[PDB]
């Protein structure tokens, strides 16, 4: 229930954000899927995190292992 | 993009252009458009000039503040002493109805009237909201680290006091000026009387020069026990004053620090990857050159 | 030829003793309004402010503690809820509601009380007469 | 079947869905719940001589009902105090009792006040667009229509227009077009909202029943448990027929509920601005007022005035004697009944004097609702000052911001 | 009905704004009026027997007094009334002096005189139709409540217990003594504070009329002088005293105070008796001297080991599933004693409080310096505990301050503390120097002045100038105090080692909350109200709640005392007695004009009202003892089935009528 | 409370520097008009024993019983109660 921070300033909506995040891989991935609520979608050229709540994400760091320019900054404290 | 008026008073456009450049390219980089001001003159200065006539101040003031009034848009500032005229002359006529009624058949002799429809900003204050461009964007704006130098902030003393008037907070040990230097990858160092004031304000640096320099030489000989390698200001009074004091004291007195004054703005730039011939760092009377070693 | 009647109900825990208060100061304040003195201003019926509108009242007031300082823990939130109401029944019979008010004085507030009667009376003096006494006949 | 359905119901017994006004299921359920003994008794309305005297009934022999089916639009009577003046309040026995809109409210009222036992009563509300003076309604038939009002069979306001029916044929007449005239539904039923009693535990109409059942079917609304128990128990011994309402219908009835508030609200308006505004509002209530030879049939009929002895009888208040009688004897009713009015007309229908006590009250009653925001005559809210709320008189004395209570209360 | 008007001069203070001679011959020439008469000072003996002469040749039904307030004079004129055969509450009075000549002396007086006619013609309309009231008795328990169990709690306690009343002693710490208990010595005799209270909290202990209830709150308060029904919430100590332990069944006893179960249990909390300077486990008690030694269990940080009860062994006094006991009590009289905290100093930032180590407030110090506090009384620095040689005293550190951060009041005991303070230091360490930074010495009590001049004879430094801001030194974390030296016109700037900062005092954590249980309002300072500022300092407006120490404003332990002794004796007054009078004024309703509608049972604050049989009809029932005489109910009513005793409707109406009579 | 009490005084009536004092500080009260009722209560109070123009010539006893003399100084004039 992590809370992900996106520099639109230098992102390219390069969407390796969007395909690495393991829940949205959750919908089209996953037999008989739970949930199909999404983190990212880019809207504009910039990565948009639809998870404006905090309740989805969970720490993975899999879609800031993925951003190619380092972006995407990863909170683990409470927001 | 927000969008505001750019008041720009004498000493940023007339000694320090570069402030004033990196003032616009910085503000467009990050979301925040500054549009000029049509025909605004000298906030009258606080202490120079409320000194002599407090009536004539708010009126030259309210004149400042109806030209943006009908450019329909918010000022934003770049100096202690603008914001201590403009936005206090603002906040008091918005509430004192006899000065708005004398200040307004004051200017009605100019075609120009009073309302109270528009905020004062400071630049870094803007800088510092949230809604507007946080720390965080600051942050992610800045493409040149500014790493592995020590810097001393002067915060002033017309932007956060006194605190009775002003909505910033603490007045004793503020910090939040000491976050957007840590923003741009720079180190805040902490000094003795960090609040201290540099000594120009009311007209004392052109009254009495020495005791001016004697306040300024305090603060000096502090900053430089910690060790700072620039002063980051929020303020062209007091950035004049640490710059061109730092000669006459060299001069009338015999001390030597040569530490850069550098305005908040001017670093910004300088994070952001401005070139110090594109801010004009060559007008400064103290060399900056170590602290661009340095930092570059 | 004409003085204005203004009729006061006070309460006897914060505006008696506000006025007793302003009355030891020696504050003056001109001789238009008599007062009645009620125990809470809960006390008060809207009967009472119509019947002394009715009568002849060029203006009534009733005056008691604030909210939350009333003597009896709650009976100052009924009075006003009841001069609400009476405000918005002057207003649609056609009299002029500004002929009545309601202030809440505290047992301190002298200077208040005095300077609640001197604007009272200036008030009534600026509406003039009322029109019941005439349209009566 | 289950509060909120929407229904169309019809009774089984050919004759009974005859004498309905639609398909008898008002006469149905009332026949039912007795028989089957739910209530003790049922309160309805039946002709007493030609069909403008309409005559309330408590009825106890199930084979009386079919005498009370079919609706009279000369009606203009309110029911719930009859029940606390002659039947102990219901206190002790089960009632059915079919109302109106403004005998549901008046139920709401006298039971918030304490004076009824709503556990005990079961109300059948029926639509209501209106009713007629009896005697006005046969001064517009002998006028307007033309007609000897001895002839007419039967007579009902019927998509805006006054259907009567005659020996020869019938014939039809805009109600705004009368009600312009000088005749027409009453004048608290031409500002009259509502429309359709949802407080009820039944509403029964004829709107919202389209195509092959259009006068052989009765629109339900089930609005309660209570309702859906009744309705449930009578079309399982079947006495009652039932079927899913159409959503075409449910559509259009909602259309023309939201028409019928909106001609109300017109009404409101032209009303209340015609009393005046000032000291000319304040002479013509004085005037008018003058009038009144104390025979208290306003306090008497009024559903909200139910003290045992009115101030207006107190010689503290009120001269005993003096006949041309002060302004306090409505001023003290404006005190006391304005905030909760249900706009019965009772009050101005039954004046010797012919005040227009309804419409001063009516006048009041809609402000201090939007001040205060107390719909009279839905629940069991208490009135406005026999609950007074810590929190909500902070809120109005800091709306004012004002330290008093002088102005910036209205606009 | 006859009724006689009693016009006084007051003195001239009312001749002197109006025409007497007028207001009596409009008095005589009045309806009802039997005689009309006047003298100076109607208040005086002379006076009553005028209004007693008058009565019984007239045959007077009832008296009006056209005089001063009746706020002043209702009891003196209701017994001159009864003294003459009249009922007390035949009477009325004209408010003439206070709200007629007072405020219309100058320059307007037939107009002041028309005044004094209304407000006459008035009283006499009211007067004409009062009739005969009989005040309640109600009976009073003979119990009595002191909440607090500080100095004045205790004083008040130990004084109604020796009167013979039975006390109830509630307090929401584990133990008694309050702060005198945390202080070390005492201004200006410098006796130690435990040797002087420890023999007061072992009288508490052992009285028998004394029901000393510790960690014990007052959850809810209903009723009135003679029957308060106080619920107490007895929270789970988690420790059976010996007479808890042998009701529950456990004959080897409960808890004796040996100390095994805090030798140990593993967590370790600050104590907060020692201001948090010092540890203490989670099953603890204060300090070793407490008067209940009877270890309670902090429950929100007790891990539930189960080490205590092992180390408590066949006492078994440990409980640890225990919860939170509710009590009922009926008592007869409150007596309110809820002491005071140490405004949050930390507000004022210019004086680096919270962000300094070695700035610390009084009850820090007090703490510090005392022999039985964390250091073995040795005063050391708090930021590496070494020994301070100067130390700096910062007076009226946020008091008679009107910035809105600080109090605007004098705490009163602060000037007389930092004195103490100052000799503790410079007695107790050698060569140390104690500065005072001031703004108005204030040492008024008595010896007060001679421990002032005693403690600038032994050599304190009183520099007269209040602190502007103090500096933190980066390396030897010493403080650089900088005020200006008013006296001697130049600014100073004072290293010292340790900074002690005499902060304001404010209402106890809580106390509101218990002051609206018990129906008492607050002053403008916000300490609790009493009845009149000068002659009753102790009662409240509410009967039977009583106020003691420093809860009702900050004061020393002498006058604290004095207050709770004044206390004790004021709720002592109506218990021996066994009887109190109640004020006629209650709603009495009239049956044959209810309806039942029980719409006025809600506007009761009380809960005088209810809705009751009589007759087969459902009527409303005043409790009389119940209700306070307030009105709303019966200016509610729209039947007029509700009748006010004092103040009916008729009585109101004949006062407008009046008013509006020409 | 109950006890029969003794009120000596050496002046011609109750009242001391209060009674002198015009108005009070803190709430600038008039002196006379507040203590004038504590003043009738003493004088009405059937406990009390208002001894005035009197002094305490000896005093011989202990906590027990103190044996009290009194000496009543001719004041030239008799109450109604003496004079009866
Ligand atoms: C004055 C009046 C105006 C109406 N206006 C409309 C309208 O504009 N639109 C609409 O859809 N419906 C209106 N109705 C209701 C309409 O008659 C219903 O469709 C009808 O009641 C359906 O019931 P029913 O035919 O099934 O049973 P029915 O056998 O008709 O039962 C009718 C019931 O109503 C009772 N009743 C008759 N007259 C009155 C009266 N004056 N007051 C109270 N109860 C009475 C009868 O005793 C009987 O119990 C009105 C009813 C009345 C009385
Ligand atoms: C640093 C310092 C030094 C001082 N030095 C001196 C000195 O040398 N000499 C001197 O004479 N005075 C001195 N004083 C003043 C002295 O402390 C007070 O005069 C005295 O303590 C007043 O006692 P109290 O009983 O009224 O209040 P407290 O001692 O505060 O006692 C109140 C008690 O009530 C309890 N309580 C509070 N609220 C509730 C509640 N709701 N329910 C139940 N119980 C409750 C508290 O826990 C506490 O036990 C000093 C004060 C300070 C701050
Ligand atoms: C100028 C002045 C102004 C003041 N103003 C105020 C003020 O505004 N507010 C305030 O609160 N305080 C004020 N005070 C203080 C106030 O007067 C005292 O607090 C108060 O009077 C104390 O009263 P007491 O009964 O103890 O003594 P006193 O009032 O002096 O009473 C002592 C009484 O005992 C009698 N007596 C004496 N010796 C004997 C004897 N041997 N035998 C018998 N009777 C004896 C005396 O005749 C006298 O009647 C003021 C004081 C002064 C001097
Ligand atoms: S941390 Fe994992 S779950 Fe959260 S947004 Fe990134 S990829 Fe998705
Ligand atoms: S991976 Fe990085 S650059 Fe690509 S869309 Fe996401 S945040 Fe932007
Ligand atoms: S008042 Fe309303 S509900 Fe009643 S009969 Fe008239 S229109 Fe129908
Ligand atoms: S019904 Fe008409 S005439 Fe009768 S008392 Fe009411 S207002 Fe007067
Ligand atoms: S005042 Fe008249 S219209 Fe209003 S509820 Fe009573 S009877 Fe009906
Ligand atoms: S007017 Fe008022 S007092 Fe009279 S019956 Fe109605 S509610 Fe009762
Ligand atoms: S009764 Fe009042 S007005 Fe009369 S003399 Fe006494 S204090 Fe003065
Ligand atoms: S071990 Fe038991 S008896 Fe000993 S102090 Fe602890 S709880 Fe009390
Ligand atoms: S149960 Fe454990 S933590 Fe709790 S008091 Fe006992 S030993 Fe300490
Ligand atoms: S007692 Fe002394 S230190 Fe305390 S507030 Fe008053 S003047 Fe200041
Ligand atoms: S006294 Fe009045 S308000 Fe109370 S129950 Fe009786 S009628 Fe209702
Ligand atoms: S007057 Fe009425 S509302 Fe007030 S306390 Fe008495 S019974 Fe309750
Ligand atoms: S006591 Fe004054 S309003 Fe209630």
């Amino acid at each position: 229930a992590f809370a992900v921070h996106v520099n639109m300033e230098r992102c390219t909506g390069c969407n390796n954000c969007v395909v690495a995040c393991p829940v949205n891989a959750l919908e089209l991935n996953t037999v008989n899927p739970s949930s199909t609520d999404k983190i990212y979608k880019v809207i504009n050229g910039d990565a948009v995190i639809l998870d404006v709540k905090h309740e989805l994400c969970a720490g993975c760091g899999i879609c800031v292992d993925a951003c190619p320019y380092d972006v995407i900054q990863l909170s683990g404290q409470p927001p | 993009m927000h969008e505001y008026a750019f008041f720009l008073g004498c000493i940023a456009p007339n000694r320090y252009p570069g402030c004033e450049a990196s003032a616009i390219k910085t503000s467009e980089k990050v979301g925040i458009k500054l549009l000029p001001l049509k025909g605004a003159s000298c906030c009258p200065a606080p202490g120079a000039f409320g000194s002599i006539d407090l009536n004539v101040w708010y009126a030259m003031a309210a004149r400042n503040l109806v030209l943006a009034e009908e450019m329909k848009k918010d000022i934003a500032l770049i100096c202690n002493g603008c914001y201590k005229s403009i936005w206090e002359v603002n906040h008091i006529l918005k509430h004192n109805d006899e000065l708005r009624d004398n200040v307004n058949e004051v200017l009605a002799e100019i075609d120009m009237q009073f309302k109270g429809t528009i905020d004062v900003w400071h630049l870094a204050e803007l800088y510092y909201d949230d809604k507007v461009c946080g720390v965080q964007k600051i942050k992610d704006s800045v493409t040149t680290p500014l790493s592995g130098a020590k810097v001393a902030a002067h915060y002033g003393c017309h932007l956060m006091k006194p605190k009775k008037e002003r909505h910033f907070g603490d007045t004793e040990n503020p910090m939040w000026f000491e976050e957007l230097i840590g923003a741009l990858g720079a180190e805040p160092i902490q000094y003795r009387n960090k609040m201290q004031c540099c000594g120009a304000g009311g007209g004392v640096r052109g009254y009495d020069i020495v005791h001016a320099l004697d306040i300024t030489n305090e603060k000096l000989i502090n900053i430089q026990e910690a060790g700072a390698d620039a002063i980051t200001e929020l303020c062209p009074f007091c950035q004049l004053q640490f710059d061109r004091g730092q000669i006459e004291i060299k001069e009338k007195f015999g001390d030597v620090y040569n530490i850069p004054v550098l305005h908040y703005n001017e670093l910004l730039g300088l994070a952001q990857g401005m070139s110090p011939q594109d801010l004009a760092l060559d007008l400064h009377a103290i060399d900056c050159t170590p602290f661009l070693q340095k930092v570059l | 030829d004409w003085k204005p009647q203004i009729l006061a109900i006070i309460c006897n825990w914060c505006s008696y003793a506000g006025a007793d208060l302003a009355g030891g100061a020696r504050i003056q304040y001109p001789p238009t309004v008599r007062a009645i003195r009620v125990m809470c201003t809960g006390r008060v019926d809207m009967l009472f402010i119509l019947k002394a509108f009715v009568e002849g009242a060029d203006g009534v007031l009733v005056s008691g503690c604030h909210f939350g300082d009333c003597h009896y823990l709650e009976g100052n939130y009924k009075a006003a809820k009841r001069m609400f109401m009476i405000k918005n029944l002057l207003r649609n019979i056609g009299l002029d509601d500004r002929r009545f008010r309601m202030t809440f004085v505290s047992a301190s507030e002298g200077a208040k009380w005095g300077m609640v009667m001197e604007d009272v009376t200036n008030t009534i003096k600026e509406l003039g007469p009322s029109p019941i006494k005439e349209f009566k006949k | 079947a289950a509060k909120g359905d929407m229904l169309y119901a019809w009774a089984k017994d050919a004759e009974i869905q005859k004498k309905g006004e639609c398909g008898g299921a008002v006469t149905a359920l009332l026949k039912h719940a007795l028989e089957t003994k739910m209530v003790d008794a049922v309160v309805a309305i039946k002709k007493g001589k030609d069909l403008y005297d309409a005559v309330p009934t408590v009825i106890t022999n199930p084979e009386d009902i079919i005498q009370t089916a079919g609706s009279l639009h000369c009606g203009t009577l309110l029911i719930p105090k009859l029940i606390k003046k002659y039947l102990n309040g219901a206190k002790d026995m089960k009632l059915a009792v079919t109302c109106k809109g403004c005998d549901a409210m008046a139920f709401y009222e006298l039971a918030k006040r304490n004076q009824i036992n709503l556990d005990n009563i079961i109300m059948i509300g029926v639509n209501c667009g209106g009713s007629v003076s009896p005697v006005t309604a046969r001064k517009m038939i002998s006028n307007k229509f033309g007609v000897d009002p001895d002839t007419v069979h039967k007579e009902e306001i019927d998509k805006g227009q006054f259907i009567i029916e005659y020996e020869g044929g019938h014939k039809g007449i805009k109600i705004d077009e009368l009600e312009e005239e000088g005749y027409g539904r009453r004048s608290n039923c031409r500002r009259c909202k509502m429309k359709i009693p949802r407080q009820a535990d039944i509403a029964a109409g004829n709107w919202g029943v389209i195509g092959d059942k259009a006068g052989k079917a009765t629109f339900l609304e089930i609005c309660s448990e209570k309702g859906a128990n009744l309705v449930n128990s009578a079309q399982s011994k079947g006495a009652l027929e039932i079927s899913p309402a159409d959503p075409k219908g449910i559509d259009i009835r909602a259309k023309v509920e939201k028409a019928m508030f909106n001609l109300g609200d017109e009404w409101r308006h032209r009303d209340f601005e015609g009393m005046g505004k000032g000291k000319d509002r304040l002479k013509l209530m004085m005037s008018e007022s003058s009038k009144c030879i104390k025979c208290y049939a306003c306090v008497e009929a009024c559903p909200i005035c139910y003290c045992i002895e009115c101030s207006t009888k107190k010689p503290w208040y009120i001269a005993p004697g003096v006949l041309p009688t002060s302004f306090m004897f409505h001023l003290i009713r404006f005190a006391h009944v304005s905030d909760s009015c249900i706009n019965c007309g009772q009050c101005e229908e039954l004046c010797p004097m012919e005040i227009p006590n309804a419409l001063f009250m009516h006048s009041q009653q809609v402000e201090i609702e939007k001040m205060f925001g107390h719909i009279p005559g839905q629940d069991m809210t208490p009135p406005i000052h026999a609950f007074v709320e810590e929190k909500a008189e902070r809120a109005r004395l800091d709306a004012t911001g004002t330290d008093s209570i002088y102005t910036n209360i209205f606009t | 009905p006859r009724i006689g008007v009693f016009v006084c001069h007051c003195g001239t203070n009312i001749a002197g704004s109006m025409s007497i001679d007028d207001v009596v011959n409009y008095a005589k020439t009045l309806p009802y009026v039997a005689v009309a008469d006047q003298y100076q000072y109607m208040c005086s003996t002379p006076g009553q027997k005028k209004i007693d002469d008058a009565i019984k040749e007239y045959n007077l039904t009832g008296v009006v007094v056209a005089a001063c307030s009746p706020r002043l004079h209702e009891p003196t004129f209701r017994t001159a009334t009864k003294e003459g055969g009249l009922n007390p509450f035949r009477f009325e009075m004209a408010n003439i002096r206070e709200q007629n000549s007072w405020v219309h002396m100058h320059g307007m007086w037939d107009e002041a005189t028309q005044k004094a006619k209304d407000q006459v013609r008035m009283a006499v309309a009211k007067a004409a139709k009062l009739e005969d009231l009989v005040p309640k008795s109600v009976p009073v328990e003979k119990t009595a409540m002191v909440v607090g169990g500080g100095v004045a709690g205790m004083q008040a306690a130990l004084d109604l217990a020796s009167a013979g009343i039975k006390t109830y002693l509630i307090e929401r710490t584990p133990t008694i003594g309050g702060r005198m208990s945390q202080l070390d010595k005492t201004f200006p005799t410098l006796d130690c504070s435990q040797c002087i209270l420890t023999p007061k909290m072992v009288d508490v202990g052992r009285h028998p009329n004394i029901e000393m209830m510790t960690y014990t709150e007052v959850e809810k308060v209903e009723g009135y002088i003679g029957n308060f029904d106080v619920t107490l919430r007895k929270k789970a100590r988690g420790v059976l005293t010996p007479t808890e332990a042998t009701a529950k069944g456990i004959v080897g006893g409960g808890c004796n105070g040996c100390g095994d179960c805090s030798a140990v249990c593993p967590v370790i909390k600050p104590n907060p008796f020692e201001m948090g300077m010092a540890p203490r486990k989670a099953i603890y008690i204060y300090h070793a001297q407490v008067m209940p030694l009877i270890y309670t269990v902090d429950f929100d940080s007790c891990v539930k080991c189960g080490l205590c009860v092992e180390a408590c062994g066949d006492k078994k006094a440990i409980d640890l599933e225990m919860q939170d006991e509710f009590i009922t009590v009926k008592v007869g009289t409150a007596v309110l004693a809820t002491g005071y905290e140490l405004f949050p100093i930390e507000n004022k930032r210019e004086w680096g409080y919270k962000q300094f180590d070695n700035v610390i407030n009084a009850l820090e110090f007090e703490r510090l310096i005392c022999a039985s506090g964390p250091t073995g009384g040795h005063l050391v620095r708090p930021s590496d505990g070494k020994t301070p040689m100067k130390v700096g005293f910062v007076l009226c550190a946020g008091s008679r301050d009107n910035t809105g951060i600080g109090k605007p009041y004098c705490s009163r005991f602060c000037c007389m503390y930092s004195l103490k303070h100052a000799h503790q230091i410079m007695e107790k360490i050698p060569g140390a120097v104690a500065y005072l930074f001031y703004m108005d010495i204030r040492s008024f009590g008595k010896m007060y002045e001679e421990f002032y001049y005693r403690i600038q004879h032994e050599g304190a430094k009183f520099i007269r100038g209040r602190v502007a801001n103090v500096l933190e030194d980066k390396e030897t974390k010493n403080l650089h105090v900088f005020t200006e030296d008013t006296l001697l016109g130049r600014p100073v700037d004072v290293e010292v080692d340790l900074l002690v900062l005499a902060a304001a005092v404010q209402p106890n954590e809580g106390a509101n909350e218990l002051r609206k249980k018990f129906g008492v309002s607050a002053s403008q300072d916000g300490w609790m109200l009493e009845a009149h500022p000068k002659l009753n300092p102790c009662g409240t407006t509410t009967a039977g709640v009583f106020l003691a120490g420093v809860c009702q404003g900050p004061k020393d332990i002498p006058d604290t005392v004095a207050q709770a002794e004044g206390a004790a004796s004021a709720a002592s007054i109506p218990i021996h007695m066994g009887e109190v009078e109640l004020e006629p004024y209650f709603a009495m309703c009239i049956d044959e004009l209810c309806a039942g509608c029980g719409m006025c049972v809600n506007l009761c604050p009380y809960s005088a009202l209810s809705l009751g049989e009589k007759n087969g009809r459902t009527v409303m029932v005043v409790t009389e003892a119940k209700c306070k005489g307030c009105g709303t109910c019966g200016g509610f009513c729209p039947g007029g089935a509700i009748k006010m005793q004092h103040f009916t409707t008729p009585q109101i109406v004949a006062q407008i009528d009046a008013f509006f009579a020409g």
